[PDB]
């Protein structure tokens, strides 16, 4: 049930690219992690005045 | 074995970015 | 050759232009005893120079200070290295309103470096190669063809061709064996040692050719393009495609030098004509090729340096296609500043030791001289440092008083394992490194 | 692999240390607007890409989007400065370069007026002895640009080399 | 449409950058032990040792059991054969000298004297030919 | 300029100490220490254990 | 395993793994930001006990956190900024046993 | 570490260095590599503070942030910048130290025989320096690159009897009668 | 957050000793940068060495002519002009 | 040679050279003007360099 519900040859886009980091890979649950939008990456990096 | 020659001179150099007077 | 001995010409003058040759006194259009492939007089591509470049005059500029104009000595003191012209130069700088304000003396190392064709060729041959669209030079390879890999008829007894697996380069559906791929094309490594020379022997050539023009400020009243053609109309530049263009090295005003172009002019310098706003510099960083042998086996790339000179530096191609060169003093300040330490390192030693006597090595870091003029982008960084030197007060890694105990520090080797542990007042301080 | 990533932003402009083999000899009007807009894009396309990664990975580790754990939150609540070297923030640089421009501009007008002190201390209503051309003919274009600094006409050159008057 | 009009629409394998070899490959070790190349510039003998110096000694001539002891040059007909695999490093460049048999001390660093290696503290200034590294007394695998 | 403080330096290899570091013929920098502090055995060592720490 | 957390290229590059010539603590704390870290080093503690993890263990200091003084890399990195800061390291030094 | 005259700690052996204050040195090459090094630390701060000025409205949405990820800039400041300050400081001492000696030399020397010959005893005025500094003064050699224009060799280039032509448009036009070129054999 | 991002803003608008701001301490060394407003003119252009000119009178200690431009007043931010008053020019200026 | 004077011997750095370096002695004789000038290298020595034909073959 935690697995992703498709033969992972279809979702190989996630496993070889740099989506190896941007994805939960616990027991083959190729589900996206949290990811800020671009309205927030600058909302969080300007409020710091970085 | 202490450093007899030039014992000072570590604390007397590179006035960093000389100020308004110089 | 010499074939087609007839029919190539009409025996009739075109009733318009065509014309007999009157006599020896007849001054024929275009005629000249030198083999010139760009026959330009001083009315088509007129030089912006005080005098026309003559063999007598070592350079078509004010060799001396003319009395009726403020003279501005160089930003840096001047020395005459190996190749320089050994002749003083004074180029009058132009007001934006086409008036000629104060005259300014140029640096005889950047603008005095006499030309020699075979050392700007190393610049041109670099550009005519760096400016290919390498990635376009792909081509199919033998393996990349997708045909049967098996001889359908084994050649045994009849008169069929000795061919099978016909995906080679002979057949109209094939590809090469050693094809041209981008990762097999060399982008040439270009040193700063010769890019600088290959830029200075041109920006002198553009001075000896008398096509050099200095402007106080390359700024427009408004960023609209129309204001940049109106500016060109008063200054007389010909940014038309056919009339020889202009090469702006925008460095800003004389007192506000800046590398990042005047935002006003940058947006206004987008005319379809022949003009190219280049960066105010002649150096570029050392080349490097991280994929030197084969490290990255997936790069598309060319071979050679992975740090090509960008398209908008001052190169040889766009220096000879554009007749006139337009430098603001804000660039001259940057060129003399960035090449000063280079100009000095090249003098012979029996000269290099005479500099601090003659006032060339006044080093504003020691305070023997108030700081010289800096680019706004760099003074804004200089001021940053002067404000920060107080965050390094209490610590020991203070980069302005490096190792301030090395006086009272006493070292003592330890015979149990090989180390030399420094002590300061009997107290051990040597940081035993972590692996 | 290793591709000198410590050089991406450490150049003096935006078009430097970015390997772009796809160039051309003459980049046209909109191919140049396309180029300049391109360098900055893959300079800000790269950055906010690399910011969304660090801010999201930090947020998934339970700590502040800039890595600030429970400690460096507790210290700031106490006022104890938690970073050893507070590099100057955006407010700094955009100000440390705001006056420098406010200084040059007040020096231009300080110097625009200055040169007139010396320009009007140039009595020469006739050209100096640079107006010679025994070496080689003068340049008619330039004289028209130097006519302003005189009263007598300058551009009118005879068919002969200038005598001097 | 042009190269094959159907071989280039349906797609096969695409080739990529081909990895290079160990670019000191041809100083193989059956010379790094047998010979040694001596000599001033523009004359490099690959001096070798005697031929018969280990196999059969009893009864051979008294004054020829020692011609096996001198560093004789190998005749140039073989100098050029073995030193041919070393020239190939950059051919058609009439002013680069051949690779040397042994690694001269200045070229080993020449690899790490490149503007790209200046940031590798390890492996710089000689770390391989350095003495074996020393680690924390607790170092353990 | 990358080592802000003195990070202790290990003595060279034993082979180096034999030939240069401790050999007064080169005035090696340990030719003072070697004779002063190292070449003397422990104040308890006999004849067999002259080399043990 | 249909999914490998890391390709063998980075199972075999110990340089990204080991603590060798590589700093393993990113944040550099100020003066008072250290005197307030050592406040939680408990009485009875001694650096002579927290050992070096073997090679097969990654070199990662997650920073000054609860019980940071047991993270051998957080300890000997804080112990090093207390030098550059001048804070007095009370606790003992690595006792190399013989 | 050495890098200055203090002697590296490898004066563990108490190697003294007597017969000192012995040399006046103008620190010529060192002041050169100082101005080179001072340019780097400023050319580094310029980078550590690069902040988005997106002159285009396509990707304007970052026009407030720095041009370097906060973790990297927080590194590059400490890896390359603060290194380059130490490397700048080092030359700022190898010179401020050598001056201290020169300040002592130029006093004990000024006295003995002359305050006029003094800055000649400590000079480096090679007889040819007029070649490099004020080349208008230099005659004893012909060091122009365009040698055929040196005043002692100006008599090579021909002085054409030129003229203007208002009928052609003010074009200058030489009045030399071209010599009939060679034609056949 | 509007505090931390403010308590730290004020420390960079003024709390420089001097860096393009820093009204507290003194002139930064780059204020005295040798700028040549004209041949023989350096900081005042009104007399000769205007800083050193008032150093002749009793104003040596109380007159400063260098533009220690931290002290300078910053112009108000320039904003987009008002839209045009004629629809022909009102929408064409929205075609620039 | 290098002017170590009597006041406890302060010398002057570039004044003596056992290797053979020294500033150019100057012109041959004042009346003549030499028509070529051979500069010195950045490190002092003179412009002569002896390359080889075809180093690749060690000719
Ligand atoms: N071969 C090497 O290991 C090597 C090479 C270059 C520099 N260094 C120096 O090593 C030092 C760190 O000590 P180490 O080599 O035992 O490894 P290390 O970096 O693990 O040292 C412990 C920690 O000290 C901190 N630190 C380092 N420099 C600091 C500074 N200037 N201010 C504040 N905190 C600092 C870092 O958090 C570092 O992780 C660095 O300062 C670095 O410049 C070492």
């Amino acid at each position: 049930a935690r697995r992703v519900q498709c033969p992972t040859e279809w979702v190989h886009f996630r496993m070889h690219t740099k989506d190896k980091l941007k994805y939960d890979f616990q027991d083959l649950a190729f589900r996206k992690k949290f990811e800020y939008s671009y309205e927030d990456v600058v909302a969080n990096a300007k409020d710091m005045c970085s | 074995r202490n450093r007899t020659q030039h014992v000072l001179d570590w604390m007397n150099y590179d006035g960093n970015l000389p100020t308004h007077n110089s | 050759y010499d074939s087609r001995s007839s029919g190539v010409h009409d025996v009739a003058p075109r009733d318009g232009v065509d014309f007999m040759y009157e006599g020896p006194q007849q001054v024929l259009p275009g005629a000249h005893p030198l083999p010139l492939f760009h026959p330009d007089n001083s009315v088509t591509r007129p030089p912006v120079s005080p005098y026309l470049p003559s063999p007598q005059r070592p350079h078509p500029y004010f060799t001396t200070e003319l009395p009726e104009l403020p003279h501005f000595q160089t930003t840096r003191p001047i020395v005459y290295t190996v190749g320089t012209m050994k002749q003083r130069i004074v180029a009058p700088v132009f007001d934006l309103a086409n008036n000629v304000t104060h005259t300014r003396e140029l640096d005889p190392f950047i603008f005095g470096f006499y030309p020699e064709t075979e050392e700007m060729a190393k610049n041109l041959s670099y550009w005519l190669v760096r400016c290919q669209n390498f990635s376009s030079k792909w081509d199919y390879e033998n393996r990349e063809i997708w045909r049967k890999a098996k001889k359908n008829w084994p050649n045994t007894g009849m008169g069929m061709a000795r061919v099978g697996d016909r995906k080679n380069h002979a057949h109209p559906w094939g590809a090469h064996s050693k094809p041209v791929k981008p990762w097999n094309l060399l982008m040439p490594t270009m040193d700063v040692k010769t890019w600088s020379k290959s830029n200075r022997m041109l920006v002198t050539l553009k001075m000896l050719q008398g096509k050099l023009q200095i402007v106080e400020r390359l700024t427009l009243p408004e960023p609209t393009q129309e204001a940049y053609l109106q500016l060109c109309r008063t200054m007389g530049w010909d940014v038309r495609h056919k009339g020889g263009g202009a090469l702006f090295m925008d460095g800003g005003s004389r007192l506000t030098p800046s590398s990042e172009y005047d935002r006003a002019f940058f947006f206004g310098s987008f005319f379809n004509g022949r003009n190219k706003l280049v960066r105010p510099t002649l150096l570029c960083d050392e080349p490097y090729d991280y994929n030197r042998t084969s490290s990255k086996a997936r790069t598309k790339g060319p071979k050679g340096q992975k740090n090509p000179i960008p398209i908008n530096r001052f190169n040889a191609y766009d220096a000879l296609t554009h007749d006139t060169l337009i430098i603001t003093e804000g660039a001259l300040l940057q060129l003399e500043d960035e090449m000063y330490t280079h100009k000095l390192a090249m003098l012979p030693p029996h000269i290099r030791a005479q500099l601090p006597e003659r006032g060339f090595l006044d080093s504003e870091v020691l305070g023997d001289v108030p700081p010289a003029l800096q680019t706004v982008q760099m003074e804004a960084a200089a001021r940053t440092e002067e404000a920060e030197q107080a965050m390094y007060a209490p610590y020991y890694d203070n980069p302005y008083h490096p190792w301030q105990d090395e006086g009272e520090a006493s070292y003592a080797v330890d015979a149990v394992e090989g180390t030399v542990q420094r002590y300061i007042k009997s107290r051990k301080t040597s940081w035993a490194m972590l692996s | 692999g290793f591709t000198m990533k410590y050089k991406r932003g450490t150049g003096l402009w935006d078009e430097d240390h970015v390997n772009d083999f796809d160039a051309n000899k003459y980049l046209s009007a909109r191919s140049t607007m396309r180029w300049y807009y391109g360098m900055e894009r893959l300079q800000t396309r790269n950055n906010m890409n690399a910011r969304r990664a660090t801010q999201s990975y930090n947020n998934n580790m339970g700590l502040h989007h800039s890595g600030r754990g429970a400690f460096e939150r507790e210290l700031e609540r106490r006022g104890i400065q938690v970073d050893k070297y507070p590099l100057t923030t955006t407010t700094g640089a955009a100000r440390v370069a705001e006056m420098v421009l406010l200084r040059r501009q007040e020096l231009e007008a300080h110097a625009k007026k200055a040169m007139e002190s010396q320009r009007q201390a140039r009595r020469r209503d006739a050209p100096s002895e640079w107006y010679d051309e025994t070496e080689g003919p003068l340049n008619p274009r330039f004289l028209a640009s130097m006519q302003s600094n005189y009263t007598q006409v300058i551009t009118e050159l005879p068919s002969s080399p200038v005598t001097g008057r | 449409p042009k190269a094959g009009c159907e071989e280039i629409t349906r797609q096969g394998r695409r080739v990529v950058l081909k990895p290079q070899e160990y670019f000191a490959q041809h100083r193989m070790q059956v010379w790094q032990m047998r010979f040694k190349e001596m000599g001033p510039p523009f004359s490099r003998v690959w001096v070798a040792l005697g031929g018969k110096m280990r196999r059969r000694r009893i009864g051979r001539q008294i004054d020829v059991k020692d011609m096996r002891y001198y560093w004789r040059p190998i005749e140039p007909q073989y100098q050029r054969l073995y030193m041919s695999r070393l020239r190939i490093k950059d051919h058609s460049n009439k002013r680069v000298q051949p690779m040397r048999l042994r690694a001269t001390n200045n070229d080993i660093g020449q690899a790490s004297s490149l503007k790209e290696w200046e940031r590798s503290s390890d492996r710089k200034y000689g770390a391989a030919l350095a003495p074996p590294k020393k680690r924390d007394f607790e170092f353990r695998v | 300029e990358e080592f802000p403080t003195f990070m202790e330096q290990e003595l060279p290899e034993r082979k180096g100490l034999e030939n240069f570091a401790t050999n007064s013929r080169k005035r090696g920098w340990l030719a003072q220490w070697y004779e002063d502090e190292s070449r003397y055995a422990h104040p308890g060592a006999g004849r067999r254990t002259a080399h043990y720490i | 395993s249909t999914y490998n957390e890391k390709s063998w290229l980075e199972k075999a590059r110990w340089g990204a793994f080991t603590k060798g010539s590589r700093p393993v603590m990113r944040q550099r704390y100020s003066a008072a930001a250290l005197k307030e870290a050592l406040e939680m080093v408990p009485e009875g503690f001694e650096t002579c006990d927290v050992p070096r993890p073997p090679q097969r263990i990654r070199a990662q200091s997650e920073g000054v956190v609860g019980r940071w003084y047991t993270n051998y890399w957080t300890l000997h990195s804080v112990r090093y900024q207390c030098q550059l800061a001048g804070v007095e390291w009370q606790f003992g030094e690595r006792q190399r046993p013989r | 570490s050495g890098a200055v005259g203090r002697g590296s700690f490898h004066s563990v052996v108490a190697g003294a260095n007597p017969r000192r204050i012995p040399t006046y040195y103008n620190s010529a090459y060192e002041l050169i590599q100082l101005h080179r090094a001072h340019r780097e630390v400023t050319r580094n701060f310029l980078v550590r503070d690069k902040v988005f000025d997106n002159k285009f409205p396509g990707c304007s949405l970052a026009n407030g942030l720095f041009k370097m990820v906060p973790n990297k800039r927080g590194n590059f400041h400490t890896r390359e910048l603060t290194e380059s300050i130490r490397h700048r400081t080092i030359w700022g001492q190898r010179i401020q130290q050598q001056r201290t000696i020169n300040a002592a030399i130029l006093e004990d020397a000024t006295k003995v025989l002359s305050p006029a010959q003094m800055e000649d005893r400590f000079s480096y005025r090679t007889p040819d320096a007029a070649a490099y500094f004020s080349p208008q003064e230099y005659t004893a050699a012909n060091n122009w690159p365009n040698y055929w224009q040196h005043p002692t060799e100006k008599h090579v280039v021909p002085k054409p009897r030129w003229r203007r032509e208002p009928e052609l448009g003010g074009i200058t036009r030489v009045r030399d009668a071209v010599a009939t070129p060679i034609a056949d054999y | 957050q509007q505090y931390m991002a403010e308590r730290r803003n004020v420390e960079e608008y003024y709390k420089w000793p001097g860096s393009s701001t820093g009204s507290a301490e003194s002139a930064s060394v780059y204020d005295h940068t040798v700028v040549e407003l004209a041949p023989g003119v350096y900081s005042g252009h009104r007399g000769t060495s205007a800083i050193e000119s008032n150093c002749v009178d009793d104003s040596n200690d109380g007159a400063h002519g260098v533009v220690q431009a931290a002290r300078l007043p910053v112009p108000p931010p320039k904003t987009r002009p008002p839209p045009p008053r004629n629809p022909l020019e009102h929408i064409k200026y929205q075609q620039r | 040679s290098a002017s170590p004077d009597a006041p406890a011997y302060y010398a002057v750095a570039g004044r003596d050279s056992a290797v053979g370096y020294a500033p150019p002695l100057g012109p041959a004789d004042p009346v003549d003007v030499i028509p070529f000038f051979v500069h010195r290298s950045s490190n002092g020595h003179l412009p002569g360099k002896v390359y080889s034909m075809n180093a690749k073959t060690l000719m």
